[PDB]
């Protein structure tokens, strides 16, 4: 954990240490060749991260101790920790943020033209001239449509506006194509014809 | 020797600019050039951009090298590279058109180095010039009647340089761009004098 | 028939006084609410729990 | 108009291929996302990124690669990590069952039904390109899934395409440190097929780095994290001259034409420098004059071989950066005067010199100190025979008790197949001796 | 994707999974209600490895439950995690095996052994890809061993392309719970060898020794013994169900642990395991593995592991380790006992790494190496068969259910040769 | 002034025929009600009413009330001419005989007049597009009988048929072999150009490229829907090189008998993966002939190639056409027949594909549709006969047909044709 804090953004630009840097001015090190017990090398079996880098983690009191790991502190794949973007040299994708916005907006607009409250033209009140069907004799011959209740349409507007530059975050973060994971009930519920990439939104959203 | 501390510390920075070449002929007046300036070791670079179907052989025009201004006879430093200024290279003359959004953040990052970048020093630069007019508010009042002859509430750059230079005040182009770029509400190069005026007075 | 942890009291070992119908109790991730008590049971509350 | 594509296969093949991109990706400014920054809106310059990639009309870029493996574990996780967005979604073909280290499974049982997809992918991957110089495939030899699929793929590459130069960086099991229990078997059978189809093969045995990590990096608890990376610089050096300005460029097709004395013998070993702890790298200037001398140090051979045990046929070494070409003539000169190293009889001069100006970038949180001057070497030395001799014997006993054979026969492989292998090796030890005798 | 199912004959197998399915429950983070309450992404990626899904969103294992009598499953089902099992899969016999191998292998199961076959078959068919089976039974029990083997017999006839694993319990010389043990301890071995692929032999006796000599507790109970053994399962598939530098699937060990077609029996013991209080003083490290992995007291085998020449072994480590200390130590682990290792199989210790560590420990290891030391058990058990059989003691039972002595005579005959062919390799030299 | 009349018979055409109109409408700019939203070439499928909405150029028929009526109540109820959706009451229940010999005789008249009425609006009537699936009892015939009268009712009019044939193994019904055998007999000597649209080939498209594990007949529509929009594109906007309906029957059918061709469409890549690639000309057109993309379940490699005409849409530049085709020829795995030295008919269109709402298809700047007529087609025909061969041997499911008016000898007569058609294929493919 030495790397991401040391060479801090105050160190590179108009600063002393460069990217690699003789990072012994900032903290206490021991210049390789040395014998002793730094109190944190032999006990915790820290891997890689050449001896010099190990020291800084030793005295600065960052550590992580205890035979029993605090759930999260053990539940990482070392793949993730090693290859974590570029971080500190000099200072994710907004994708799927528009996808949700591109998602509901399609939902809302289709919900903005149901012809609420007898707004349909004079035609279409009864079925087409050629209809067959039942047409029960003792029923109000015309059709009745309830439609959205004003506030329902306005409710969608707030979410649409809120998502665009709002507190709402990207929904989950999803895999690419072929991940063979459970995906949270893609089968337990059929969810058959839904454009596999879109399934993740259907999967994790629940 | 070769600067050792210079290479290791300030290596990463890389500035990118777009420009246009000035020469004797019409031949290459409309084609564009992109200039890359490595501040790690003060090496200038020339890159060529060629539009599709234009028929010009796209590629590299000048290899990165090191050469100097004949007049002042001092190697290139970061000071000379500024918006609107003209840098002399070899037997050509190039002009800087626009800056890289990466650059500006680097451009505005270090005041005391690129003074024209410091926003605060820009307005006052114009402010200290208002001493000639007797009444301070008169300098306020005349401005609205000079830069904007129609008092439309919005102006464009091409008139602003002529409008300002019309009075006679001397501002190096690198100051002019910084002011207008601040007041563009929608980021389309449209000044808001009121916002400028409000800062100037209210 | 074995000791079961009590969620309601800091994961403590259960006690006879806990059982109170009308107020819910939980045991090992399950929802229990009693309905009534054996009339033999009522006496036992009626002889010792009184204080 | 110049490029070179990457081949990946086998557990170690995928793992190693992991590192190359970050060192490659970071060099060109390509972050994990694909859009270089969110800020740099100029681009359209320094046309070199085509050397490893292709353009997509607008937006991101795609690495010219196809990922294959017979197991879902490693490949799947790569679909949820930091680099989820780079590789083409449909280009990472995945199998259904593992090879279980059984070579026969990967060459005649399970690899048959998956090689088609890759070969299909390769067709277009070459199609989109224009100036294909040659193919590069990384494959851990000691992998039942890596080998059996590894051996086959090289087979079809000879006929369907043909004369294009193919390169393979295999990693045989360490001379004494081992991981599997039957690694010797998947060693040679993997050795036979690639013998007459791969023009170039270099030694990268794992153990060597183990000493490489400790002696210089000063790592008392190194893990697989730092073994691959140092190799990654090896990959970068060999192809570095094809994507940046160079005073005397060296082409990949100009590599296998100067390190393979005969069409038959096509193996060589390499080594890299300088590796030094960043906390103490700078106090010495791996010195520009002595950088080359670091090249021939036996302790720094990335392969467990003793070049001092044989003559040197030719050296292929590449520097990087602004080292003054004059130093190349001088420093290399001192080697000839040295008596600790002796050449074969018939080769007067066996040094190919390549100079490049771009310096190797520094990884985040890595080991190597961001250095000023470096150099690396690729060599083909008769000492290469040393490893095979020890490898040969390990099988001799194993077949003597025909242990573990029974499962192999269950895969349909002909028992006589093993018969040819030892016949194949007879020349391997035999041919070197003839070349090793001076006129 | 490379998933396995579960089946367990008689009381013995049913109890083993009790603490087992619990364990598989806790590692992935599943409560007794089956709801998901995890924190990181890993704990759900490969949840299909032991659970199928249905409507409503509750996750459950795919376990086949069968037994010949109602007493047992009327006890486990009520316990913790007891409601997880598919009540549809529940079927069982009504008369009981009666501690006799003869009765439970030709009369009862034959009429009903189709029932499990259907329950065995269906669960295998619906999955995308089938990997292997893990069956736990007892050799000293009537229905367990008897009905246990034949179910293995039929399955092999239909799924020859998969692997089969059975955890068998043979009666240790001291703690014998059945007088008629030798017979069902006798007949069973023949059938298992002829069809089994991978076998792990565990003796309850060595379990007691580990508890006292390692845990140093007062009164061990059957629950704890389940605590020790159940974890050992987590060694095999913990690598198989999460990331890793060199994943080691079952077939990876198989190709790396079975040198010959007719030697498919292993002995294993788990580490680490330390007394509760002393947990702090010990400093877990890779060095702390080698000294306890190969140590005698960690060997759950009734036979002394140091009384023979080791052939091959595999290592499945757990926890964040750099293999360097994993690899270098092993080579040291071989030379220091080169007189303890056969000479014609170079490099016969295998290693593997699993990123996710066992719960409650920052590092743990499961060791499996093929050793001739087990030869004591077969020889010790073998001597028991002829002593009782020669007198034909208790022979009316077996002769009372249609069997003969020819099968029994055949059972003794092949046993000696198998060991006899097993002991030959001990003296083999190059 | 180009017109074409669409004729839909049977449910299979009903569902797809319903699907096809959504593709066209959104490509025109007419809202679902059909009134221009205050916004010539769009006449190609419509006839103006003088002021207001527009009437689609289609007529719907069926013997089943369920399928047709569903259109007459949903979103598009105001789309078609209210009366033109002529409907019967009795379905043949897949009994081919029932569809052409006892009931269909009377209801055909209504169809004949309606088309008789529709054409009168047209002035330069070009041809007919007929939609019908093979695996339907009524579907097999009703289209045929209209085919017989129409061929004698509209003279030399050139026409096309998008038939949907049954899969090599996967089949829903049980008597499919009969009608297919006769249907070809019925449709062997009456049509100009008919395409191969067996469903099983269609599913294979979905999984490999669209990455969908469970698409129903719905998803089959839009992917098939694009085929219709493909062929007719050149007639109803601009282009640097036009290709008309009249200029198909004279460019893909060398002989009056061999007239079965299998087509393909591309590219087809979802919206969640395509953005990684430029979608270049060189990479796309090679997808057209790929064995994994042919929409008819047959091998485009098992036989000779005679002549293949391909139509492009997008902003493609022709030179990407001239260079690519040269690449295709030189390949040593796709080979042309001996007697057609050149067989490429190249089409180019400017407008881009009309992205379906709201649909699955991603957004791309180029699309390709190829019409392939390869000697390997015989595989579909021969496999059909063998199924018919074994089934007819036992006089099974026969009596249900004679009693409705079929003479026993009718089945025997067809079996001659298929092999007769079989005989032609071998002869055409033999080099001189
Ligand atoms: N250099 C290097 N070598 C490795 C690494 N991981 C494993 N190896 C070597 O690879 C050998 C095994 O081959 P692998 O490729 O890992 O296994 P595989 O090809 O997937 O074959 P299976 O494991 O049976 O599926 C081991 O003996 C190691 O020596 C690594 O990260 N770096
Ligand atoms: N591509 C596609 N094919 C379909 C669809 N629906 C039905 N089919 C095909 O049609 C066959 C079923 O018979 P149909 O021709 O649809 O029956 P019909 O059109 O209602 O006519 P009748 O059978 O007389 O009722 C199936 O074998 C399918 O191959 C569809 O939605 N899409
Ligand atoms: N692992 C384990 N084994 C047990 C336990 N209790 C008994 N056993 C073993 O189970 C054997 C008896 O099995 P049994 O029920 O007769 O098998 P069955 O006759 O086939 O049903 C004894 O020899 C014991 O060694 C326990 O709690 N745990
Ligand atoms: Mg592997
Ligand atoms: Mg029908």
């Amino acid at each position: 954990n030495t790397t991401q804090m040391i060479p801090t953004y105050q160190d590179v630009k108009t600063g002393t240490t460069w990217l690699g840097g003789p990072t012994h001015v900032l903290q206490e090190q021991h210049i390789p060749g040395y014998k002793g017990h730094v109190k944190g090398v032999q006990a915790e079996s820290l891997h890689g991260k050449t001896f010099a880098r190990i020291t800084a983690e030793c005295l600065n009191n960052r550590y992580k101790s205890g035979f029993i790991v605090d759930d999260e502190e053990r539940f990482k794949t070392n793949y993730q920790l090693e290859y974590i973007r570029p971080n500190l040299r000099n200072n994710n994708n907004r994708q799927r943020d528009d996808e949700v916005e591109r998602l509901e907006l399609i939902k809302a607009q289709l919900n903005s033209q149901p012809k609420t409250i007898e707004d349909v033209p004079p035609i279409d009140r009864v079925p087409v001239i050629g209809y067959q069907g039942f047409r029960p004799v003792y029923r109000h011959p015309l059709k009745q449509v309830k439609g959205p209740t004003e506030d329902e349409i306005d409710f969608q507007a707030r979410t649409i506006l809120e998502l665009t530059k709002g507190q709402k975050e990207a929904p989950k973060e999803i895999p690419i194509v072929g991940y063979t994971g459970f995906q949270k009930g893609i089968k337990a519920e059929n969810m058959f014809g839904k454009t596999f990439k879109d399934l993740s939104n259907a999967s994790n959203r629940i | 020797r070769k600067d050792i501390n210079k290479m290791y510390t300030q290596d990463q920075y890389i500035l990118r600019f777009e420009g246009k070449l000035i020469s004797q002929n019409k031949e290459d007046n409309h084609r564009k050039f992109i200039i890359s300036f490595f501040c790690g070791d003060d090496t200038i670079m020339v890159y060529e951009t060629a539009d599709k179907n234009s028929g010009i052989w796209g590629g590299k025009f000048l290899e990165r090298m090191n050469h100097n201004n004949p007049i002042n006879n001092k190697p290139y430093t970061e000071l000379d590279f500024q918006i609107g200024e003209i840098i002399q290279l070899g037997v050509y003359r190039f002009q800087l058109l626009r800056a890289d959004e990466y650059t500006h953040k680097y451009m505005k990052s270090k005041p005391e180095v690129f003074k024209e970048a410091d926003i605060e020093y820009t307005l006052n630069h114009l402010r200290k010039f208002a001493t000639k007019y007797k009444s301070y508010d008169e300098f306020m009042v005349l401005l609205i009647k000079n830069i904007d002859p129609n008092r439309r509430g919005v102006i464009d750059f091409n008139d602003f340089v002529v409008g300002l230079r019309r009075l006679g005040y001397n501002l190096t182009y690198q100051e002019i761009y910084t002011l207008m770029r601040y007041f563009d509400l929608d980021e389309n190069w449209k000044l808001d004098v009121k916002s400028l005026f409000v800062a100037l007075g209210g | 028939k074995n000791r079961y942890k009590n969620v309601q009291t800091n994961n403590e070992y259960f006690q006879p006084t806990d059982l109170v119908v009308g107020k819910d109790v939980i045991i090992n991730g399950y929802s229990f609410r009693i309905l009534e008590c054996d009339e033999y049971t009522l006496k036992w509350f009626a002889n010792n729990i009184v204080q | 108009m110049r490029e070179v594509i990457s081949i990946h296969v086998g557990q170690g093949g995928i793992q190693v291929g992991n590192a190359c991109w970050e060192l490659f990706c970071l060099e060109h400014g390509i972050q994990p996302d694909g859009q270089m920054p969110s800020d740099k809106t100029i681009g359209g310059g320094d046309d070199a990124f085509n050397t490893f990639f292709s353009e997509t009309g607008a937006g991101k870029h795609v690495p010219r690669a196809v990922f294959l493996d017979l197991e879902p574990t490693v490949i799947d996780e790569v679909r949820t990590g930091t680099y989820r967005q780079l590789f083409h979604p449909e280009q990472l073909i995945s199998g259904k069952e593992d090879a279980a280290n059984n070579f026969a499974r990967g060459h005649y049982t399970i690899g048959k039904e998956i090689v088609d997809l890759c070969l299909d992918r390769i067709r277009k991957l070459a199609d989109n390109c224009t100036g294909l110089q040659g193919f590069l495939v990384f494959n851990s030899v000691g992998g039942g899934t890596g080998s059996g699929l590894g051996s086959l793929l090289l087979e079809r590459l000879s006929v369907d395409y043909g004369k294009k130069s193919k390169l393979g960086f295999t990693i045989y099991p360490s001379p004494q440190v081992s991981t599997a229990v039957v690694e010797p078997y998947n060693s040679i059978l993997s050795t036979h097929s690639l013998l007459e189809h791969t023009d170039v093969a270099v030694m990268l045995d794992n153990e060597a780095i183990y000493d490489i990590c400790r002696r210089n990096l000063d790592i008392e608890r190194p893990t697989y994290t730092n073994l691959n990376r140092l190799i990654a610089q090896v990959i970068s050096s060999l192809t570095a001259s094809l994507r940046f300005d160079g005073a005397l460029n060296v082409d990949i097709t100009e590599f296998q034409t100067n390190l393979v004395p005969y069409p038959r013998i096509h193996f060589m070993l390499s080594s890299y420098a300088p590796i030094i702890s960043a906390e103490k790298a700078y106090h010495e200037q791996l010195s520009v004059a002595e950088i080359t001398n670091s090249a021939f140090e036996p302790a720094n051979m990335m392969a467990k071989c003793d070049p001092r045990h044989g003559k040197y046929m030719a050296c292929s070494m590449m520097y990087r950066g602004d080292v003054v070409p004059k130093d190349v003539n001088a420093s290399i000169a001192t080697i000839k005067t040295k008596r600790t190293i002796q050449f074969v009889d018939w080769c007067p001069t066996g040094f190919k010199v390549g100079i490049n100006y771009q310096p190797p970038t520094v990884v985040p949180g890595g080991d190597l100190a961001k250095v000023m001057r470096a150099v690396c070497m690729i060599s083909n030395s008769t000492a290469i025979a040393e490893v095979f001799s020890r490898l040969d014997h390990k099988f001799d006993l194993m077949y003597a008790k025909r242990a573990f054979v029974h499962w192999y026969v269950g895969e349909g492989m002909e028992e006589g197949e093993f018969s040819e292998a030892r016949e194949d090796l007879a020349a391997l030890e035999k041919d070197y001796e003839e070349v090793g005798i001076e006129t | 994707m490379r998933e396995i199912v579960h089946i367990q004959g008689g009381q013995c197998g049913n109890q083993i999974g009790a603490k087992f399915w619990e364990v598989i429950s806790d590692e992935h983070g599943i409560d007794p209600t089956g709801t998901y309450h995890g924190d990181s992404d890993l704990q759900l990626e490969r949840i299909n490895v032991y659970y199928n899904e249905a409507t409503g969103g509750r996750y459950v294992p795919r376990a086949i439950l069968m037994d010949l009598e109602p007493g047992t499953m009327d006890s486990v089902r009520a316990g913790p995690f007891g409601q997880l099992f598919r009540p549809d899969n529940f079927v069982f016999g009504q008369t009981g095996a009666g501690n006799n191998w003869a009765k439970g292998h030709y009369t009862e199961g034959a009429e009903l052994i189709d029932s499990v076959l259907d329950v065995v078959r269906k669960e295998a068919e619906g999955c995308d890809c089938l990997q292997g089976f893990q069956i736990t039974h007892s050799l000293g029990g009537g229905t367990g061993s008897g009905m246990g083997t034949l179910l293995i017999s039929k399955v092999r006839e239909e799924y020859p392309d998969r692997i089969m694993e059975t955890f068998s319990v043979v009666p240790s010389p001291k703690v014998s719970d059945t007088v008629v043990e030798p017979y069902n301890a006798t007949l069973s071995v023949h059938q298992l060898v002829e069809n089994a692929d991978e076998c792990m032999v565990i003796d309850n006796e060595a379990l007691y020794d580990i508890c006292f000599r390692t845990l140093k507790l007062t009164t061990p109970t059957y629950g704890d013994l389940n605590h020790l053994v159940s974890a050992a399962m987590s060694g095999v598939t913990c690598c198989l169900r999460f990331p890793g530098q060199l994943n080691s699937d079952l077939r990876k060990l198989a190709v790396n642990l079975i040198p010959f077609p007719r030697l498919h029996f292993f002995m294993i013991g788990f580490a680490p395991l330390t007394s509760r209080g002393s947990q702090q003083y010990r400093a877990l490290t890779v060095p702390e593995l080698t000294q306890q992995m190969f140590d005698a007291k960690n060997m759950m085998c009734a036979a002394d592991p140091r009384h023979g020449r080791y052939l091959t072994a595999s290592a499945l480590f757990r926890g964040r380790m750099s293999t360097k200390e994993v690899d270098e130590q092993m080579l040291n682990v071989q030379n220091k006992n080169s007189s303890y290792f056969v000479e014609w199989i170079p490099n016969n210790i295998k290693s593997s790494i699993c990123d996710i560590p066992p719960k409650g420990l920052k590092m743990a290891v499961t060791f499996v190496g093929n050793s001739t030391a087990i030869q004591e058990m077969f020889k010790r058990v073998a001597e028991q068969f002829t002593a009782m059989f020669r007198r034909k003691a208790f022979l009316h039972w077996y002769t009372g259910e249609g069997m003969d002595e020819m099968e029994f005579t055949e059972a003794e005959s092949n046993m000696n040769d198998l060991v006899s062919e097993y002991q030959q390799y001990q003296d083999a030299t190059a």
